[PDB]
């Protein structure tokens, strides 16, 4: 809205109350969406005519964007530095009344329907030296992932392999330029944090993401990876504001399958400091999710 | 080094409340569901409570619904279980256990998958009695006395359980027989502990009775030695 | 809320044999069933998870099978230290449940004689006021054994408590302990304290005596 | 606390000279005669030199007369032995010992009465070779694996002797088997060190190989752990 | 300059027995003779001084006797940890002298079987270039034991060194170690590495194998 | 010779080069000595007729006696002498003399007991280079000598009464240095080479080793025979003979020199550490001859004559 000139402010995303608020409040919300097309097919008996008909009736439910708006008498400071790291002073700053359009999506391991990084791949951590702190990866190119209710998700293996390389490299760039980067399945735990767990409005997918995190990098099958899924409903995870409970759309109703724009890795510490580093799919902590999108905002008083 | 150490055992009078803890280590605690299981002295295993990783969803047995409270601080890697209105029937050993993850079992999605690692237990006795220290007395050998001879200790008059006995600071195991405690008429417990050694070494060796009643900060050490001057 | 049944409640079986325990659920639980083994005193251990899966580290001789409402834990070749109580658990639902008390397996071995000992009251204890005379029956089988007390040839009653270990893990032999408690006043009185034991593998009652000298 | 600590061990090439010391403590040093005794690796005990209390009278073996020099500073409670023209046959362990006083059970006035307390020895090797650091490699357990399992370390390629190995900072002794060093074809030594532990604790316990080649200021610590991921 | 003789040079003796060592000096040395005991590795210890005097702290079972040219060290009842080398020293004169090598006493016990282990080369070592495969024979008796090496069933020679501890002080059992050293180049080649051991109390050669597929 | 008036100097006996010199050089030296007596006996003849008397000379026995050695100040220097009858070695002496030569010292190698030495003038004196250092030897100097009779047969005699009393005086002057209400204990040597465990001393050529365990075996302030006899071993030690240059000096032969002398001092060493509560423990010490020389040279210091 109004770009501050020459002015620099201090950001600290790991101490940002937007994240906490946005996380306590905020539900998903779906609206009906019509995506009409036309089919015009030839009519041959002498191919004189042609019958144009409209026919993409299917009504689907689509996620509604939520914006966090600065309260009365306050504003939001926005970093425009395309490769900002969260903490520190931004030399290029804007002032907006509202954050961008966030489509809340509960999930672990993979960040869905999110904001791609503008320049190159970005990795972030509240503290890289603390192996417990979750690492947030933000691709600059989204990887399409097709999930059917039948119980499986598809991912172009070529696209994934390449996405891994980019991640591995930006990690090799954070933990010693000549380190071997290893991706391994989750070390174990509750289903939500061991599988690629995510919502499709009401229904929850648990996906065997073991094939996504099973490779070694810089160590001198099919054309499409298919993930096994279980699909369970979770009413207790439904939106509950006061007395009202909000029942999300029914099934074939909402379109499962989205775009991967981020990951949630966790680093293996201890006796892992020498020949190589090991990263496993993490998350299960939704605050990390919200930070993935709110790193570049901070709320202040309008002086 | 998957370890689960319970702490907060002891006594508590009928009606009062107690809170036990479980210092978990050697595995990302904030990723596993945790179980509380109790075992009446001499009886079977009874599942008491469960709590999922994030600490939200908790699940209780019908034998406690409304009296017990399971919780967790994924920041101190500790699991908690506070118990209110303790009856005489709650007197039991309390284990904490880690729920198996979601092993690649081909799997479906269940609430729990069952415990794998258990803690070493924590004894809780619901009694309106007071604690007491153990009096340690020797059982010396004798004078066939040309083969093997048996000696030991006598831990008498204490409360409550237990009293872990060892020999030579743990440097002697084979031959040891620590008996189950007996409940006397004075409401106080008592147990014995013996061992078998070559009588051809009843004059060139030292034996030590290492009693340890922790609930009363008692740590006695007594010497076993033949008599006759 | 699912009721679990185990069979047998208890069973004796010689070392080397094959022990079979059956689990039977009130309703279909697919293959969601775990088998636990609790030695005497120690804390429970996971042996089989989800019907038929061996934990890592668990000995090679333990196995599981079944699905639905019928399951089966099995030791191929019993070993001396396999003597414990075995529980089966279901997780198709909460609350989790087992057969309360599970199945107690105990070893049957060759009748062994009870090496009997007798320890008079410690001096340090004659002071406190109460005199406790002990009596040991070490490493014997079977568990059945009559212990008697005698003072100057006078059988005692009521004032005696005994305590017997659970079956040994190495040699599968029990050990018993009988204590005679009397005040220092009833102690000075009599001179000859005795201990008469009777065990199957003991052709005739053994005794162990002494007096308040040497 | 009668203690005699030798120092100044190490290497020295044939022809050169070396001087060893003995920090004595826990007894009036200036009142006792002191002994130097050496022991060829694997061979018997050979008395080398003696010196009376005041430091005057010195007595030597015929196997050293004119090459070795015994002395002492009764002010630093230290005993010295400088050795010149070291041959390949002088490669041995060198003990210092305190001569028994004049106990009442004696009744005549002899030159010496014999050693009572010895030092823990100091290794001296007469070699024209150079020292080298040990490379430490693990020996991990396996998968009967339902009873007891054995693990250990491998200290390979070093020089000279010795390399004192311990476990868990000394908190584990029973079961340890540190083997004698083997002389390879590369003139470098190598030894192994194993231990036996319950395989029912190969997942809840930590073991540490504490190597210490002091002649080269090496102090490695390696971890023993089962494989399969 | 006095020559000292000891007998025997070495001797095996069961625990509990009575061991007698004789010392014999070339010339009369009155009673000026000390007896020393050197365990394996450790530093010598004074047991008897001046023919027949027990040091303080020295166990009650060690004694000495004699005078002139004939002396006699004696353990009344051998104990497991008494296994060491024993020297006698004379101080009637300088230089002091003993019987070089003294008397090595070792225990005779019940033949015990060698629990055999086998450890493949550490990954950390496949890097350095040289692969060392180990083989353990733990707590066994007697000391005699043939160890063999096999790769894909191909007996090796020359490239093997072994090292055996001295007799244990607690259970009087030796422990052996055999190492097979080959370069990383001769390692990748073969798949099945084996270790065949033969011990008296081992009715038939035991083996322990594996492969580079863990 | 010439007593300095009003002048005071600084003494430090534990840094006194006389002691070092006197110790490196200096041998014993014995000269023949005739100690003649005359006897006179009456000549009784019949009854009461003892008119005459016969005077006759006796006591031929020629013995060797120790020759006194004096340390004389070099050319251009002098010796300062403390006259303070109870001086402690270190510090300023307010009464000073100037002499060309020290007194007559008869060198006698020994440990534990100081023989043929100078008695203290007033009361018993104890000295130490540092009383707080248990290692430093304590030098006792009696004011009354205790005769000790040693025969070649192999034993020394001491009037027990005289010794007991000498102990008391020592114990008291120690009780006066280590807390006025401390129990003083004398114990045998803790052990070591024969020379420092026995009362070891020379009798010219021959060396006595004496079991002085009966002299140091008592407790003081803790509320047999008439003569103590010490067992002795007598050994020759040529290496301890005087060797100046090429010449070796053979001391007199045996019955030649008269063994047995006068105890005028002791050499005690204090037991430290734990024994710092109710009682203190002292054992016979020495074996360090520099301590011996200090016993006699405490009151001298060599200076330039200005
Ligand atoms: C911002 O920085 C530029 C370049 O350094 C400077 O010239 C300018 O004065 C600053 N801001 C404004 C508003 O001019
Ligand atoms: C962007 O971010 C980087 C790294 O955090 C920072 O060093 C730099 O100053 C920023 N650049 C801009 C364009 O503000
Ligand atoms: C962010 O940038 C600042 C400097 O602009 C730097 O100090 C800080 O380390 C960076 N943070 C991360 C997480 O890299
Ligand atoms: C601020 O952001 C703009 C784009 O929004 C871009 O030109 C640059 O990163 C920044 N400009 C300044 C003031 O440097
Ligand atoms: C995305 O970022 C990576 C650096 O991690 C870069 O190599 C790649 O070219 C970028 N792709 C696009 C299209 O921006
Ligand atoms: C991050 O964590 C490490 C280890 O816990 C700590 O030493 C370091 O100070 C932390 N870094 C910051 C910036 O707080
Ligand atoms: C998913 O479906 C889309 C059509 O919308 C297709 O273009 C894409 O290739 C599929 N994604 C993958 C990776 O299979
Ligand atoms: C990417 O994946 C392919 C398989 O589809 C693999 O063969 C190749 O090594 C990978 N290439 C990269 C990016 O290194
Ligand atoms: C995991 O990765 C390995 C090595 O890249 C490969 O051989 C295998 O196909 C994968 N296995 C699993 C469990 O997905
Ligand atoms: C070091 O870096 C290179 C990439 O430049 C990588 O291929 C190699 O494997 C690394 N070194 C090793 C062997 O770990
Ligand atoms: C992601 O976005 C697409 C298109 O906006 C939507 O159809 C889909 O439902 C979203 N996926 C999830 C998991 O919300
Ligand atoms: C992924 O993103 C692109 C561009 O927004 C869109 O065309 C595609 O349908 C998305 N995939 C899904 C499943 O939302
Ligand atoms: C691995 O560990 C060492 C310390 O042992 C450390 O200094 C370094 O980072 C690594 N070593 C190498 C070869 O880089
Ligand atoms: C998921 O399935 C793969 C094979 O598709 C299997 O290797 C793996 O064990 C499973 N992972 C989990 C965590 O269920
Ligand atoms: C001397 O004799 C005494 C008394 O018999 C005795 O206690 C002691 O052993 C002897 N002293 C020494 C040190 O030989
Ligand atoms: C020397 O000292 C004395 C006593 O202090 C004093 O009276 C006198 O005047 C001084 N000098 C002389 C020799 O008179
Ligand atoms: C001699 O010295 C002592 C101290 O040891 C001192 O007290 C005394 O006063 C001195 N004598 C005289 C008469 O000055
Ligand atoms: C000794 O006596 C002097 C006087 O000559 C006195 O000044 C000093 O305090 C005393 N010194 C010691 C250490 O006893
Ligand atoms: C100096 O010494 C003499 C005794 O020899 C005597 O006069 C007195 O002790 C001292 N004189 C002084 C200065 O009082
Ligand atoms: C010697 O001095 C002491 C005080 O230590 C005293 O008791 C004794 O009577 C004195 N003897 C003579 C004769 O001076
Ligand atoms: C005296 O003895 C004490 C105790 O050892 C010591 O610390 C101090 O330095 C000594 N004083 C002198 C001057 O030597
Ligand atoms: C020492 O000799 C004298 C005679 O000179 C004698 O009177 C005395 O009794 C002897 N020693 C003792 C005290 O026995
Ligand atoms: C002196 O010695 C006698 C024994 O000869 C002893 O009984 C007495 O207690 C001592 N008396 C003194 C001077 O305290
Ligand atoms: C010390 O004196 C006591 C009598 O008081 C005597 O029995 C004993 O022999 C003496 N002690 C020693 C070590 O000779
Ligand atoms: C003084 O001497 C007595 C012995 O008569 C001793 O027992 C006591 O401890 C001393 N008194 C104190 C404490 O000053
Ligand atoms: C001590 O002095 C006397 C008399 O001068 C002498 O006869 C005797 O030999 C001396 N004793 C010693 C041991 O020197
Ligand atoms: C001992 O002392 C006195 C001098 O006080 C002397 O007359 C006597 O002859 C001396 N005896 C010896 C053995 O020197
Ligand atoms: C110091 O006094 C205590 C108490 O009487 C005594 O037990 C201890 O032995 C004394 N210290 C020494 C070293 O004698």
């Amino acid at each position: 809205e109004v770009v501050l000139v020459n002015v620099t402010e201090n950001f600290n995303w790991c101490k940002n109350d937007m994240v906490e608020q946005m996380h306590e409040d905020i539900c998903s919300l779906w609206d009906q969406s019509l995506k009409p097309c036309v089919k015009l097919t030839p009519l041959c008996v002498s191919c004189n005519t042609s019958v144009i008909t409209q026919a993409c009736p299917k009504v689907s439910f689509e996620p509604i964007p939520i914006h966090y708006c600065a309260p009365a008498g306050f504003a939001i400071l926005k970093c425009n530095n395309k490769t900002f790291n969260g903490t520190g002073p931004c030399t290029n700053v804007s002032t907006v009344q509202c954050t961008h359009g966030i489509r809340p999506v509960v999930s672990s391991q993979l960040l869905l329907n999110g904001s791609l990084a503008e320049e190159e791949v970005v990795i972030r951590s509240c503290n890289f030296t603390d192996n417990a702190k979750t690492i947030i990866v933000q691709l600059n190119t989204s990887v399409e992932i097709n999930c059917t209710g039948a119980g499986h998700c598809n991912i172009a293996r070529a696209k994934w392999n390449n996405t891994l390389k980019q991640i591995a490299s930006k990690l090799r760039e954070q933990f010693g330029n000549n380190k071997t980067i290893i991706f391994k399945q989750s070390s174990g735990g509750d289903p939500e944090i061991v599988t690629h767990w995510f919502n499709c409005g009401g229904e929850f997918f648990y996906c065997n993401s073991t094939q996504l995190f099973n490779s070694t990098w810089f160590n001198s099958g099919s054309d499409t990876i298919t993930l096994p899924c279980r699909i369970k409903q979770i009413i207790n995870m439904w939106c509950k504001v006061g007395k009202m409970m909000y029942a999300p759309p029914i099934s074939g109703q909402i379109r499962c399958s989205s775009n991967i724009t981020g990951l949630l890795l966790t680093r293996d510490g201890g006796n892992s400091n020498n020949e190589s580093e090991i990263f496993r799919p993490g998350g299960g902590d939704m605050r990390d999710n919200w930070r993935s999108e709110l790193y570049k905002y901070k709320v202040v008083k309008i002086e | 080094q998957v370890q689960l150490v319970e702490s907060g055992g002891g006594v508590v009078q009928p009606g009062r409340s107690l809170r036990l803890s479980c210092a978990a280590s050697g595995f990302t605690f904030r990723n596993y569901a945790m179980h509380w299981v109790r075992q009446a002295p001499g009886k079977g295993l009874e599942w008491v409570a469960l709590i999922k990783y994030d600490g939200r969803n908790k699940y209780y047995a019908d034998s406690v619904k409304g009296r017990f409270s399971i919780s967790r601080d994924n920041s101190k890697n500790t699991l908690y279980l506070e118990m209110n209105s303790l009856r005489a029937e709650d007197t039991a050993v309390y284990y904490c256990a880690r729920d198996i993850g979601l092993k690649g079992e081909h799997y479906d999605i269940l609430t729990a998958y069952g415990p794998d690692y258990w803690g070493q237990g924590a004894l809780v006795t619901v009694s309106s009695a007071s604690t007491k220290g153990p009096s340690v007395f020797p059982l010396a050998p004798s004078s066939t006395s040309g083969g093997t001879a048996a000696l030991g200790c006598l831990v008498k008059d204490y409360f409550p359980e237990p009293v872990t006995v060892s020999w030579n600071s743990g440097a002697l195991t084979s031959g040891v027989h620590t008996f189950p405690a007996v409940l006397q008429s004075s409401g106080l417990y008592s147990l014995s502990s013996v061992v078998t050694v070559p009588s051809s070494s009843l004059g060139t060796q030292t034996y030590i009775c290492n009693v340890n009643h922790k609930p009363s900060n008692t740590k006695v050490d007594k010497k076993a030695e033949p008599k006759s001057c | 809320d699912i009721q679990m049944t185990q069979s047998p409640s208890s069973l004796s079986a010689s070392v080397g044999d094959r022990v079979t325990i059956t689990c039977q659920a009130s309703q279909d639980i697919r293959n969601y069933l775990n088998w636990y083994q609790q030695k005497p005193g120690k804390a429970p251990k996971l042996l089989i998870y989800d019907a038929s899966n061996s934990e890592t580290g668990v000995p090679s001789r333990f196995s599981g099978s079944g699905s639905g409402r019928d399951f089966t834990f099995t030791i191929s070749s019993l070993q001396p230290e396999d003597v414990a109580t075995y529980y089966c658990q279901q997780h198709q639902n909460v609350p989790l449940t087992t057969f309360g008390g599970g199945t107690k397996v105990e070893i049957k071995r060759t009748v062994a004689a009870p090496s009997v000992f007798i320890f008079p009251p410690s001096d340090e204890q004659l002071k406190s006021g109460t005199a406790s005379v002990v009596c040991l029956l070490n490493n014997f089988y079977p568990r059945e054994a009559k212990v008697q007390w005698k003072v100057d040839n006078a059988l005692q009653s009521g004032n005696s408590q005994e305590s017997v270990t659970e079956q040994d893990s190495k040699d599968s032999t029990y050990s018993l302990s009988s204590t005679l408690t009397l005040s220092k006043a009833d102690y000075e009185k009599h001179k000859v304290y005795a201990c008469e034991v009777t065990h199957q593998g003991l052709r005739s009652p053994v005794t162990k005596s002494f007096n308040r000298g040497e």
